[PDB]
This record gives C-alpha cells, sequence and structure tokens, in this order.
RNA sequence: UCUGAUGGAGGAUCGAGUUGAUACUGACGUGCAAAUCGUUCAUUUCAAUCACGUUUAGGGGCGAAAGACUAAUCGAAAAG
RNA sequence: GAGAACUUUGAAGACUGAAGUGGAGAAGGGUUUCUUGUCAACUGUGAUUGAACAAGAGUUAGCCGCUCCUAAGGGAUAGCU
RNA sequence: AGAUGGUAACAUAUAUAUAAAUGAACUCCUUUACAUAGGCUUUACACUCGGGGUGCGUUUUCUUUGCACUUUACCUUUAUAACAAACCUUGGAAUCAAUUUACUUGGAGAAGAGGUUCGUUGAACUCAAUUCAAAAAUUUGUUUUGUAGCAAUAGUAAUUCGUAAUUAUCCGAAGUGGUAAGGACUAUCCUUGAAAAAAGGAGGGAACGGCUUUGUGCUUUGCUACUCUUAAUACUUGUAUGAGCGUACCAACAACCGCAUCAGGUCUCCAAGGUUAACAGCCUCUGGUUAAAUAGAAAAAAGUAGGUAAGGGAAGUCGGCAAAAUAGAUCCGUAACUUCGGGAAAAGGAUUGGCUCUGAGGACAUUAAUGUUAACUCAGAACUGAAACGGACAAGGGGA
C-alpha cells in the first residue's frame, strides 16, 4: 500500500527541501519499536515534489502526519504550516488561513 | 455589556459560558451581535471561538 | 461441621432475651417451620404460609390448621371422637 | 408555583397591574404600590 | 415507516389515490443505491434498490401526477 | 459425634449519608442565628427516616410520660 | 464611564470536585424572566452593577399535567335528637 | 343460520389497514392489583481497552505519541434470533437421576428427543430481497445489497468555495460492573403487605335469507345469486374532530419561611476520572465560580482557630476536662466469665514501598495430542533505599 505526502506547495516556496524529509523518514519509521529496520516491508521512494512511503505490514496513516510534525517543528516551520489530508492516501503542506 | 454575547454563544455552539472565548480587540462588533444568527454569523467569521477542553490524559 | 453445639436456629437471636425464652421459642419454630405429610398427595411437602394456614408445595392445596403445627392433639382428638361414631 | 389556577393567575395579574405608576399627564394636576420582595400580597 | 420488498404491492400501493409524493432518495454504496419511498396518509412505505436499472425503470414507469421530491 | 465447604438469619456489628445532640460546660452570647457555628459524639433493615393528604381543638386534644407538645404562646393555647 | 478593588473583555493563579453555588421539578413566591434605557433612594465599602427604578415584551399541547377513578377521609340527603 | 388447521400444548384474516371467525338475558373469572430480605442471572445505559480515519497539541530531548469526534429517537402486532420459565407429544426412571450459587424436581410420569406459549428484549440471527447450484405440476445450500424501514436528507468532527454552496468520515473488535429494569428463585412474619374507574376472556344459547303474493307477525304459492367487516364518496342531519385551565422565572447561592439580599430551615431525580472496600476523604474532566454588609498597610499586647516543644509523665484538677496515644489490611495469638449465642477488633505480636521475576486460579478446534485468547486476585523470591513504606487522606486506646 503506497502513501503520498506532497510537498510541491512548501518546496516551490523553498522553504522546505525533500532530501532532508526523506532522510528522515528514512531514519525515523520505527518498525518493530525499531529506527532502522525498514528492510524489505516498508520502504520509502523519492520524488522531486513528493514523498512515497510503500508498507507491507500494519501501519497507520498518522504515523506520517506526526513524523511530518515532528520535521517542521525541529526547522522552526511549524508556525506556518499544516498537515491536511488530500485524498484516503495522501497528505499535503498547506499554508494558515 | 456582552454578557448577553455569552449567553448565546453557549447556547449556540452548545458548550458552557466558561468555554467561550471573545475576541479581546474587536468587541464592537461583538457588542452590535445581539441576535443567535448574528452571533452565529461572526462565530463563523472567527470572532467567537469554543476554547480547548481542558486535557485530561489517561497515559498515567 | 457442626457449628452450635445447643442453641441451633436460635442463634440468629445472639445473646439477647433470656435462655429459657429462647428455648422455649426454639421449640415451638422448630416445628413451625418443618414439613408436614400432605395427606392429599402424600408428599411431606407442607409448609406455613401464615399464621394457620399451611399449604402444599406439591398439590397447591391449602388446609387450615395449627399455629405452629399442621395439627393439634385437641383438634386430632375431637375428629377421632367425632369419626369413631 | 409554576401550577396554577385560573383565578389564581388572573389575580396575580391584577395585582401586577395595580403596581404601575401614576401617569405623569395626570401628575400635572401612588402610595398604594408594592415589591414583591418587601411586602408579600398573601393572596 | 412501513418497508416493502415486493415490486407488484409497490406498484400497487402507488396507484391508489391516497398516495401524494414519491421520495427518491440516492447515495453511494462504496455503485449508487436508492430508496423510493411512498408517501400515504398512514405510512411511508419505502423500497430499497440496489441496482440502478431497474430504479430508474420503476421510477420512469411510476404514475406521473402524484409528485417527485428528490432528496439529495 | 467430629471436620471442611456451602448458605445468608438477626429489633447483629463498624460506618458515610439521613435522623439527632454526648462533651468541650469551646466559639458566639449588642450573635450569622430570639438556639447558630466548630470539633467531638449517637444513629443507619428497622419500635427505621421523609413528603403530601387526612383525623383528633382548649378544662379539650395528643403524650414509649418530660406537666411534654398543641404555630417563638401551655401546671389550661390564641382572638375578641 | 465624570468617577472602576467588587461592571465588561482577554491573560494568569485557583475553587466548586458529580453527596456540585451543575442540570431538572414540588411547596412557597408572583413577573423577580427578556430586551432597551437608567441611578433619587436601596444594593450596610464603592458601583457605570442589580432580583432597584422606567418603557415595552414574553408563557402556544388531542399525546406533559389537571380534568376521570377510588383511599385515609370530608360534606350533604332520609330519618332521629 | 354463524371459517379453518395441529395428536396436543396451540395456531390461522398481512386487505394501503391481521377489519370481520353470529351470538341476547343471566352468571363466573382475569387484568387493573400491590410487603420485605437475600443472592444468581439477562439487557440497556455508564465507564474503560485496542485497531482504522480526521483534526489539534508536545516536540532542548523522548514519544508509531496525548486529546477530541467517529452518533442514530419514537413508531413498524417491528419481523426474527436468543434466553429464564411453564405446558404438549414421545419416552418409562434405584446402581436413582436431572440440576442450582443456594435448593429444587420426578410413576400425580424424571432423564433423553421433538415441539407450543408467554415474558424479556428490539435487526440479534443470513433478518429481508437478490445471484448461483440441488428438489416438481414450489423446497435446500452459495454471493451481493441495506446502518432492516425510520436514516442521513438529520447530527458530529473536518477540508474548501461568492459570502449561501461543495467534498470526505461517521467502522473492526473486547473488558469492568456503577446505575436501572426484568426474570427465575429462596427466605421472613402472633406483620400476609388498598380500592375503584376502565378493559378482557368465558359459560349459556334468546333472534334469524332476499323479491312477490293469499288469508288473520303468522301458513301459503312463483324465482334466487345474499349477510357481515373495513375504507372512500354523496345527501340529510344545527355548524359531523381533538374542549377548558396551567406552561415565563427562582427554588435559595440574594427570588420561599425566619422583621433582611439572615452562616438557619426547606421534599424529589440525574451522578464522570484517579487512589480506594467505598456514592468516604483528597485531587481532577464536563458544567459552574473566582462571590460573599468593605478594602489597603502594619503586624505588638490580648482574643480566637490551630501547630511544635528538652527532661519528667497526671505531681494539674472536683474529675485526665482538653489533647495525645494505633487506628487500614494480611498472618499469628486471644483470658476471666457466660444465658454457650458471646466476651472478641479481648489482651498482645509481626508484616506492609519500589523494581525484576516465579507459581496458581479460565474460555475457545482439530485429528490421546497442537494452537488463539481474557480478568485482576492470591502466594513466594531476589534486588533496592538515610530501616521507609495503611508515608498524604482515612482510621478503635486498652485492661481490672
Amino acid at each position: 500500500i503506497k502513501y503520498v505526502l506532497d510537498c510541491t506547495k512548501p518546496v516551490k516556496d523553498t522553504i522546505l527541501d525533500i532530501s532532508g524529509l526523506e532522510q528522515f523518514f528514512k531514519d525515523k519509521i520505527k518498525v518493530d519499536k525499531k529506527t532502522n529496520n525498514l528492510k524489505n516491508k516498508v520502504v520509502v521512494t523519492s520524488d522531486e515534489y513528493k514523498i512515497y512511503i510503500t508498507v507491507h505490514i500494519p501501519f497507520s496513516k498518522r504515523y506520517i502526519k506526526y513524523l511530518a510534525k515532528k520535521y517542521i517543528k525541529m526547522h522552526q516551520i511549524r508556525d506556518f504550516l499544516r498537515v491536511i489530508a488530500k485524498g484516503k492516501l495522501a497528505y499535503e503542506f498547506k499554508y494558515f488561513q | 455589556s456582552l454578557t448577553l454575547q455569552k449567553r448565546l454563544a453557549a447556547s449556540v455552539l452548545k458548550c458552557g459560558k466558561n468555554k467561550i472565548w471573545m475576541d479581546p480587540n474587536e468587541i464592537s462588533e461583538i457588542s452590535l451581535a445581539n441576535s443567535r444568527f448574528s452571533i452565529r454569523k461572526l462565530y463563523k467569521e472567527g470572532l467567537i471561538l469554543k476554547k480547548p477542553q481542558k486535557v485530561h490524559s489517561r497515559a498515567r | 461441621s457442626r457449628r452450635t453445639k445447643k442453641v441451633g436456629l436460635t442463634g440468629k437471636y445472639g445473646t439477647r432475651y433470656g435462655s429459657s425464652l429462647r428455648k422455649q421459642i426454639k421449640k415451638i419454630e422448630l416445628m413451625q417451620h418443618a414439613k408436614y405429610l400432605c395427606t392429599f398427595c402424600g408428599k411431606t411437602a407442607t409448609k406455613r404460609t401464615c399464621v394457620g394456614i399451611w399449604k402444599c408445595k406439591k398439590c397447591k392445596r391449602k388446609v387450615c390448621g395449627g399455629a405452629w403445627s399442621l395439627t393439634t392433639p385437641a383438634a386430632v382428638a375431637a375428629k377421632s371422637t367425632i369419626i369413631r361414631l | 408555583g409554576s401550577i396554577k389556577r385560573f383565578r389564581l393567575k388572573q389575580r396575580l395579574g391584577k395585582c401586577r397591574r395595580q403596581n404601575r405608576p401614576v401617569p405623569h399627564w395626570y401628575r400635572l394636576k401612588n402610595t398604594k404600590r408594592r415589591h414583591w420582595r418587601r411586602t408579600k400580597l398573601g393572596l | 415507516p412501513k418497508q416493502i420488498t415486493d415490486i407488484r404491492k409497490f406498484l400497487k400501493i402507488s396507484r391508489k389515490p391516497d398516495t401524494t409524493a414519491v421520495i427518491i432518495m440516492k447515495k453511494k454504496s462504496k455503485t449508487v443505491i436508492t430508496k423510493l419511498k411512498l408517501r400515504t396518509k398512514k405510512y411511508l412505505y419505502t423500497m430499497v434498490f440496489a441496482d440502478r436499472k431497474k430504479a430508474e425503470r420503476i421510477e420512469n414507469s411510476l404514475l406521473p401526477s402524484l409528485k417527485r421530491i428528490y432528496y439529495p
């Protein structure tokens, strides 16, 4: 199952990158309570405007929003950014108001 | 001055009187509001809000 | 195991009232709460319902009797004299 | 109370009506006045 | 409110003079399923149609001088 | 006869509430109050507690009896 | 607002702690309810507040109750005193 | 001129709507309709746990995270399902058996097997319809649909759009037992725990088609497609649905009674989380409040409401008045006396935290053996700490 988080608007504003986001998801998704055993069952792919997480185990879509909030809080971005569900399988970064 | 608006806002938003929040500035419009209709309109535009319920976690 | 040496059902009364009074009330509560032979159905299932009424749990039939026993000697003697004739 | 008889309710209405002040235009030419908390009408 | 499942009974109730309105409800299930509800003096009779073809055919065949109300 | 369970009796026990009022002879005693406040205490399956309705009226009533109570009035109420 | 410790708003610190100054009712009250004004007196300090004062307004039932039944019991009729 | 099935318990009218299954006088019943105590059980509501989605919050650090929402009324005899009971058919019981927590029951017919009904509840159960295969001149197994209709069109929580509209979610499982009701029971009484309005059932069997005709309601001749029940319409009937009254607010904290905006009194229902035996105490969420016939400052005497005090320990005092002393729970131990029931929590000892473990106590399926999964409740052992642990709250002083 494929989850997609877009960052088109924020990275078009160039307030945030994609490489750092993708690396963060690489070393931070915890499977079996362990932070670096994604291997075959859970993978994260690459895109210049979006981020894709392919999952083959019981997973919660809210985890992506949790981690994205973690990142934008670490980079002092969370005051201007929100993670909003687009469809059944996607999030999206949106500004306030 | 805004007691009527507090009462009406509590009734409209179906919450307690102590859970409604007027904009501290821009109270002239709130005072001008005197009906459920007007209070609904200017809550929708965001001059009254319903303050979040005090957090009571169960983790411990 | 045996719970009381001699007080029996009067253990509900504790130490209150005299020992003689408790023994006397025991003697007749024993027969007030007993089951009696229902001569209509033959099953020993007749119990006191009220002060002078005795009902058979099986027959569902009730009979006037003594205050604390299904029959009293004065009544059975009178019935015997009557039926003699 | 909330539940009342018709005659009692009409009496209450009459007693309220009699509590109004003297008209101003008449004053160009009252003392039997009561407050609901001070003097109970007892009726 | 009464649910009826027999199509002949549904049409028979519809043709009666007491019936005034037919309510058409359509909604997505997971395919769009519909509910046709005749309003009589006594009760409101609903039938649930899982398919669209049969529902449309019944609606079209329905007697036209009785008024239609579509909820969505 | 003895032992272990089961069972759930009793104007049984502790105890909040309720209903009261033991002591401090506490406070107050020009009181919050013409009897209150605080702590302490008694009471809780029954002779239990409460409400409304209803009966009993003054040399009368009513009294698990103190000359108690009978609208802040009682060894004879209150009004004229 | 002439005037703000005790009017209103926001923030904070706290309380009541579902045996609650939380919701519904009865007895009793009777307009205290609501809105708009308003401060002579009252609101034992202040007061622009208010259960105060003033003018208006507000209570919608075949289904909630009364109304019906009978109870403890009350009145009355026939008599009789 | 009054229907029918089942051996039976009993059942049957599904018309838009289960409306009609003849029935008089006279009767006989039932419902209304009833105490208390005890536990057991079922359901709904409450609370709680985990998963999915959505939004928010924390984010120096940690956190697959903490919080909120994720709803579904009355009515449809609601249909069914399930269950405690009672009853029917068959069956024919001692080696007595069935069975409850408890006892209850049986040749006056038990167990077993198959049924009927009521009552609980109110979509349970493939419940309904539908797709696919097997029975015959209409049955059984397999899918889809629908929160069973009400019903999503309403609510709720979100994301957008002029400023009124669009959109997406509203579903996968469980545990505790708090409250309420129901059920089947057991027990108590020298106490047996209202009535009537109203409604129902039965026993009984009075009366009997229609059109026309003779004669004095009756005998009669000639013909047969008729009686009830619900609904609608038309006309006649006085105008052929739904009277009147209450409904605001307080209910005490200033709306009541206490002369008052008085620390008093004054009836009922709802009742969250943590700790816990607990609706106790203490703290907290929803709701409410931050107000009390005053404020500021200073802070001595004295008062009042409390604390703590070396050594002694009732010498104080009429009198241990007041205060202090443990006081929960578990394990142990418990005298005189006694009405044998008690005394008794007698007296009097020990233990108690945290952490890491160990053991015990259940339910569900497959071909004697293997998996899935829940409750907190006891017992024991290490380690640990300023030897402390019913750490606050709460909570007997004993004896002669």
